[PDB]
């Protein structure tokens, strides 16, 4: 993350780290949606241009963590992947469309003070809260530009206009990306970065004040340039798969 | 789970963090 | 890398 600050502790306990066995190293943000399955992006596991293809054994799941590097000793939790599934219409050729992932995890971890579930939106929350102006939080253990945190990173960032975004690139975006951050005349800056890839957009609802994951870190072109956003997976238009696949494979 | 979005160190505790309060002012 | 190491058990 760019131009954002240290989290506070427990401020994002779903918050995980999908860390590479050999070598060891930091791979992409994830998120804990239950005991069992954490939510990511595709591109964090299949980019054939980048040769890149994880399976399920060449990775751990972090959770509970704050500092990036050290090995959080009675704080974290590191858990096995049993079973990876990616979007079947997960475009890695052209956009990025439909940039989702699910891990499921091979034992259950344990909920604590550090650990806890972010909740999934219904089409109500997400119509209430995904409007142009309303501001998101986005975290990660990313660079924080174009050097690496000490600890876990927190920006607040607004929704932008879908006609803003389109305009923004020459990518062509889907219904299923929104993109956000400040335009270069609202003062303020901050975006997420290489690193920050998989972790989750959430916004606090004010109607039953529960933190929900609206968007997946997916895309962007640099960080925090002027007149460039940063683009995420929209998680509500991707629930159905994501109820599929937990409903079926457990 | 039934308890999803609700943090052990700030709503279970009814602790706000130091700046949820931008996120809520910008929900108009 | 500038990673702490993790316990073996889980490699
Ligand atoms: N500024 C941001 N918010 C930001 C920047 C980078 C990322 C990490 N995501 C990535 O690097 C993804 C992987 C595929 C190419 N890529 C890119 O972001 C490069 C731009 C691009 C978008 C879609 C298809 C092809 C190229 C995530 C977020
Ligand atoms: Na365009
Ligand atoms: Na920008």
């Amino acid at each position: 993350i760019v131009e954002g600050s240290d989290a506070e502790i427990g401020m994002s306990p779903w918050q995980v780290m999908l860390f590479r066995k050999s070598p060891q190293e930091l791979l992409c943000g994830a998120s804990l949606i239950s005991d069992r399955w954490v939510l990511t992006a595709a591109h964090c596991l299949l980019y054939p241009p980048w040769d890149k293809n994880f399976t399920e054994n060449d990775l751990l799941v972090r959770i509970g963590k704050h500092s990036r590097t050290r090995y959080e000793r009675n704080i974290e939790k590191i858990s096995m992947l049993e079973k990876i599934y990616i979007h079947p219409r997960y475009n890695w050729r052209e956009n990025l469309d439909r940039d989702i992932a699910l891990m499921k995890l091979k034992k259950p971890v344990a909920f604590s003070d550090y650990i806890h579930p972010v909740c999934l939106p219904d089409r109500e929350t997400a119509a209430s809260l995904l409007q142009a102006g309303y501001k998101g939080r986005v975290t990660g253990w990313g660079n924080l530009k174009e050097g690496q945190p000490s600890v876990l990173q927190v920006v607040n960032l607004p929704i932008v206009e879908r006609p803003v975004c389109k305009d923004s690139t020459r990518i062509r975006i889907t219904d299923n990306m929104f993109c956000a951050g400040y335009k270069p005349d609202e003062g303020k800056r901050g975006d997420a970065c290489e690193g920050d890839s998989g972790g989750p957009f959430v916004m606090k609802s004010p109607f039953n004040n529960r933190w929900y994951q609206m968007g997946i870190v997916s895309w962007g072109e640099g960080c925090d340039r002027d007149g460039k956003y940063g683009f995420y997976t929209h998680v509500f238009r991707l629930k159905k798969w994501i109820q599929k696949v937990i409903d079926q494979f457990g | 789970e039934a308890d999803c979005g609700l943090r052990p160190l700030f709503e279970k505790k009814s602790l706000e963090d130091k700046t949820e309060r931008e996120l809520l002012e910008s929900y108009i | 890398g500038d990673f702490e190491e993790i316990p073996e058990e889980y490699l």
